[PDB]
């Protein structure tokens, strides 16, 4: 709740600024233990090519 | 009266006084038309430096901006020069180092140092500057170097891009040597900045493909009747092998009122190429004395 | 004079590239000795047996290497500036980036850089433990979160 | 995507077909192609079962910004005598004009030809346009295994497929005709090391100094220098590379040097020229070699060996400590035609 | 545990020798032969699992967590420690006077 | 010429006596270059007495002595053993400053109050 | 840097092999091979 | 202007259409004389001091 | 102490460990 206040509401382009102010909100940082298909959900919503 | 006094703000030594003594009566370009002037404006090598790459187009392109002045007096504290009004009868002395014989009714033009920078550059270490001299040359070699310097920047771009394209030994003898009557001269073009020499070449490619789009067909058909029939003294570049593209435009028939509109339009783009083969100012010599090497010319810039 | 008055010159890509800074560092020490190339790059091999890659590496290891980064975060704020340490202080070149020695070209090294990507990758000599706490208590006061 | 349509006008008439190829970042990351606008590409094809050389053509390459994304190119395909060969390598050479960069990327025709399978007079004004639509067909590189895309643009055309002329019996196996280069260079390296070992036998299994370097007195160091020689024989035999120093010396018109990385501690930098040094073999000529900054570190340091190739195809293996063995690349007259055609 | 599990050190916050020496007795031999590597900041990770320079978390993050006090203020120390250090994050700290 | 002369008293100091006499010595060194015999003539300037300078000249030519005699593990010719010889070209007064000049450049020293006294050649090694 | 001064008894180049860094590049590369 | 002309004349393009402009030379101004800005009923009009006039032929450029 | 440079400084290479190294280069090729 606190991390979505400082990140702001506004967006640069297609990418919001909440993806780009902190690293705990950037979805390209994956959690270290994955049990699900996290690897394809990243690819369909990324401009930074993984 | 008109004159220019130029300060030497520190001092100068006794070796570079004898170096500036041999270079007396030589035309240098300087910055501003003020009576008082410092050392930073007189060098043609304020743009032509040693630690940076020179730009012989941009150096020459700098030379049609400046005022041009003739030295008279070398003093250890000052250099007193005399200037050149834009429509003025004056005197110029043939000091310049590759000796080319002038005569009355010749056509001079000022060029950058294009054969030996080290001869033209004498360094003034007492002030932290070097003064660089141009060379005045009749226009038969004024144009012929600019014809040769642009041929270098075409084929050096091909060889630096891929060395398999151009054989290097035939590249050095043809693109650097300037053909003159009796003598062939080696240009001082080995490490340059060609970035403004390509903008000139990027302006040819606009005028030249227009001239290829509207060639009059009667002059094409006179080639095919001349390269394989007769042996004319200046067509011998073209052997019996005519270029194949010329024969592939022969498929249409002749038409006089459609080649008047091609001869006329091609005529007014030939008058446009005097904006891309420009030299600097011009010095119409009307008298010359070979035993004193003293020409008396008429200055008219642009 | 706040940080928002200070932002016409921070947020500019001369503040954010090492290509202008790893060339002035390469004319300072032109022949670096690329020593242990420890933490540099991920050498990929076709295994999925993570008991194999674990056991190949710790079998007869008798020498243990420490990178340039892992020996900066233990140094205090005053030991790094004392002139008995060239080597830690030499690669403190840029605030945002992190420099090391890559073994190319030939037999002699060259300098490269990786971005630090976070505030916390700044070492303890340059962002100490009680500063990160007093920067995190300011995160609390603005959002007005409750623990 | 403009870089395809520029090459159809200027590379187009100098070819037979163009292979419009777009290279994604996954292909770029493996070959390490740093996309600056200064890069000047160049293409030539290395024939099989014929005299193998074609002319080098400069090909424009532009980065595509975003439906793929990556470097866009156009590869020339050459139909000598009216048909394509299946096993025929189209070589792309990537280099910068000022800095030091040289990359070789190679493509085979079966990964390209298969992917192609589904009154005032008016003057004509034909501008370059991206009006033509692309069809994106998958491909995989044989040599690295990284996917790349092939454009097929809309224009005895629909009636025929694109011609091939498969090789005839007797034939080497197609895993050995594809890697025609990596099996010819490898057997010149495996025969070079057999000359280095032959010089030990005629001396009595010894290594003599050549370069005056003081060695610290410890018995474990004198056994470690011997281990640099035997490791250098594992690396020179495994090395089958297009850009070795002796290929640069055979196709020279100057000593050509290439340092190695022993025990895989370094990647190899190959083909470094020793400008201003004449490797005559006299003692005054090893001072000019020691003035190079690499040989000061291949000798005083450790874990790096160094090979210096004369233009006469004689090469020394320089070890740390100044120890060296003169060896010889044997290249017959038939193989110099094979090398100066495909490489030079 | 020696019949079921094995340790995989793969991250800076998840490579700890005092935990990894319990799971396999060969790394318990490695820690006791040379006690330089008994720290989490120092410990060597295989080159097929991690390179530190090509990584988000890059050891001074892993050196803060080993010297905390485990305070409720130290929870919010880590959240304001994963703050991106870039140009359009400095706008979002300059508005709130961070 | 400044190129041929090799000074001998030069110190940080890091103390030596003064005197009335400093003597210019000549030397001539037999060597081999490119497997061809050739000589080398240098000059020396010191007021240390003849017992030191012969030990000071050998330290200057240490490298040239070693690179020659690596050859004669294979061929031992007694004619080849003679290496150098040192003459005494006469004295210079103490604390006369050698004045540098330059001619065409060629830097050339000059010594005031040089008085000459020739000596024989004695074969050092 | 003279041809006559080639085999100096104290040359400017001194070999320095750091044996702990040499053993680890052996053991890693003998693991891969 | 050159781009947006030949798009309009993409299909039909006669030989008389190719000529584009021409540059004359009207005269010289000596440096040290800056022009003075002046408004006339309002029209911002420069005025030059010591403009000595010359004349050049029209030369086609493109 | 260091060893002095001299062109008769030798290092005697074993015959078996040069041939056991030759067996490895066969396999990696």
């Amino acid at each position: 709740q606190a991390l979505l206040k400082l990140a702001g509401h506004e967006t640069v382009g297609r990418t919001p600024i909440t993806h780009l102010v902190s690293a705990l909100l950037d979805p390209h940082l994956l959690p270290p233990f994955a049990y699900h298909d996290v690897f394809t959900d990243l690819m369909q919503k990324s401009s930074r090519q993984p | 009266d008109k004159s220019i006094v130029v300060n030497l703000t520190s001092r100068l030594f006794a070796d570079e006084l004898a170096a500036l003594q041999s270079k007396i009566g030589s035309v240098l370009p300087l910055g501003d038309c003020h009576r008082l002037q410092n050392i930073q404006a007189l060098g043609l090598g304020c743009v032509c430096s040693r630690e940076t790459s020179p730009d012989y187009i941009q150096i020459m392109q700098y030379l049609s901006k400046c005022t041009l002045a003739v030295l008279e007096e070398v003093r250890p504290d000052s250099l007193r020069l005399t200037r050149m009004d834009p429509s003025d009868n004056l005197q110029i002395k043939n000091v310049y180092a590759p000796f080319f014989q002038w005569d009355s009714n010749t056509q001079l033009a000022v060029l950058p140092p294009l054969f030996s920078r080290k001869d033209s550059t004498i360094v003034l270490e007492s002030n932290g500057f070097d003064i660089v001299f141009p060379m005045v040359v009749p226009q038969q070699l004024g144009h012929a170097i600019l014809q040769q310097l642009l041929v270098y920047h075409i084929y050096s771009k091909i060889s630096a891009g891929a060395p398999g394209d151009v054989n290097m030994a035939e590249l050095d003898l043809y693109t650097t040597n300037v053909s003159f009557m009796g003598r062939t001269y080696r240009l001082d073009v080995d490490n340059t900045d060609p970035r403004t020499a390509l903008r000139v070449l990027d302006d040819l490619s606009m005028y030249l493909c227009i001239l290829s789009a509207l060639v009059p067909r009667g002059c094409l058909r006179l080639l095919t009747a001349l390269v394989r029939h007769d042996r004319h003294p200046l067509t011998e570049v073209f052997e019996g092998v005519v270029p194949d593209e010329v024969t592939r435009i022969d498929l249409d028939q002749l038409s006089v009122p459609d080649d008047i509109t091609r001869m006329r339009v091609m005529f007014s783009y030939l008058q446009s190429l005097s904006s891309i083969f420009n030299l600097g100012p011009r010095l119409h010599v009307y008298a010359y004395s070979a035993e004193t090497l003293a020409a008396s010319c008429w200055y008219s810039p642009r | 004079f706040g940080y928002q008055n200070a932002l016409k010159s921070i947020c500019h890509p001369r503040m954010h590239n090492p290509t202008q800074s790893a060339q002035a560092l390469n004319q300072a020490f032109p022949d670096p000795d690329g020593g242990h190339g420890y933490g540099l790059r991920y050498e990929q091999t076709p295994n999925m047996n993570l008991f194999r890659t674990f056991h190949q590496y710790y079998m007869g290891k008798n020498v243990a290497f420490v990178p340039d980064v892992a020996q900066k975060a233990l140094v205090t704020t005053e030991d790094l500036l004392h002139p008995t340490s060239h080597r830690l202080l030499r690669l403190e070149v840029h605030p945002f980036f992190d420099f090391f020695v890559h073994p190319c070209p030939g037999a002699r090294g060259s300098y490269r850089a990786t971005h630090r990507t976070m505030v916390g990758n700044i070492p303890q000599p340059l962002a100490p433990r009680e500063f990160q706490e007093s920067r995190g208590a300011q995160f609390d006061a603005v959002t007005n979160m409750t623990h | 995507m403009d870089a395809h349509a520029i090459n159809e006008r200027y590379v187009g008439p100098r070819c037979h077909r163009l292979a419009h190829v777009v290279l994604p970042r996954t292909f770029l990351l493996h070959h390490a192609i740093p996309l600056e606008p200064e890069i000047i590409f160049s293409t030539y094809t290395r024939f099989s079962r014929s005299p193998g050389s074609s002319r080098r053509l400069v090909v424009c390459g532009k980065r595509v910004l975003p439906s793929p994304s990556g470097l866009a190119l156009s590869l020339p395909l050459f139909s000598h005598d009216g048909n394509f060969h299946p096993f025929d390598i189209s070589v792309l050479r990537i280099s910068c004009p000022g800095s030091n960069l040289s990359l070789t990327v190679r493509f085979l025709y079966l990964s390209l030809v298969v992917a192609m399978g589904a009154p005032p007079v008016r003057l004509s004004f034909n501008p370059v346009n991206a009006d033509v639509p692309a069809t994106w067909r998958d491909a995989t590189n044989v040599y690295s295994g990284a996917p790349y895309y092939v454009c097929v643009y809309e224009r005895e055309d629909d009636w025929l497929p694109i011609p091939l002329s498969f090789p005839e019996e007797p034939v080497p196996p197609p895993p050995s005709l594809v890697f025609m280069d990596d099996l010819f260079i490898n057997t010149k390296q495996c025969d070079f090391v057999d000359t280095l070992e032959a010089a030990c036998r005629t001396q009595g299994y010894t290594l003599r100094q050549r370069v005056p370097v003081a060695i610290p007195r410890d018995a474990e160091i004198a056994d470690a220098v011997k281990s640099h020689f035997l490791e250098a024989c594992l690396v020179l035999r495994g090395l089958a590379s297009e850009a070795s120093a002796w290929i640069r010396a055979a196709t020279s018109p100057a000593c050509w040097m290439d340092v190695l990385g022993l025990w895989e501690s370094r990647p190899h930098t190959l083909g470094l020229e020793l400008r201003g040094v004449n490797c005559g073999g006299t003692d005054g000529d090893w001072l000019e070699i020691l003035k190079q900054p690499d040989v000061q570190k291949t000798v005083s340091g450790s874990l790096v060996a160094c090979v210096i190739v004369t233009p006469a195809l004689e090469a020394w293996l320089v070890l740390p400590g100044g120890f060296a063995i003169k060896g010889r690349y044997r290249a017959s007259k038939e193989d110099l035609v094979f090398i100066r055609g495909r490489y030079g | 545990a020696e019949t079921m599990f094995y340790p995989v050190p793969f991250n800076k916050l998840y490579a700890d020798p005092l935990v990894a020496a319990t799971l396999h007795p060969l790394l318990a031999n490695y820690v006791t032969r040379l006690p330089n590597q008994r720290n989490a900041v120092v410990f060597n990770v295989p080159s097929n699992l991690m390179a530190e320079y090509e990584e988000w978390h890059k050891s001074p993050v892993a050196a803060y967590a080993a010297s905390c006090q485990a305070t409720p203020g130290a929870i919010s120390a880590m959240v304001s420690m994963h703050q991106k250090l870039s140009a359009p994050s400095f706008i979002c700290q300059a508005k709130h006077r961070m | 010429p400044c190129d041929m002369l090799v000074d001998l008293d030069e110190s940080c100091p890091m103390r030596e006596p003064a005197g009335l006499n400093v003597t210019i010595y000549a030397s001539l060194v037999y060597l081999r270059v490119n497997q061809r015999p050739s000589m080398a003539l240098t000059f020396f300037q010191s007021g240390k007495g003849f017992a030191e300078v012969v030990a000071m000249i050998k330290d200057h030519f240490t490298d040239v002595i070693r690179t020659k005699y690596i050859q004669l593990r294979h061929e031992l010719y007694i004619n080849r053993l003679v290496f150098g010889a040192v003459c005494t070209l006469g004295t210079v007064p103490f604390d006369s400053h050698p004045v540098h000049q330059s001619l065409n450049s060629l830097p050339v020293l000059v010594f005031a109050n040089f008085e000459a006294a020739c000596g024989p050649w004695t074969v050092f090694l | 840097t003279e041809a006559g001064r080639f085999w100096a008894p104290h040359p400017e180049n001194v070999l320095f092999i750091h044996k702990p860094t040499m053993e680890e590049t052996r053991r890693v590369a003998l693991g891969l091979r």
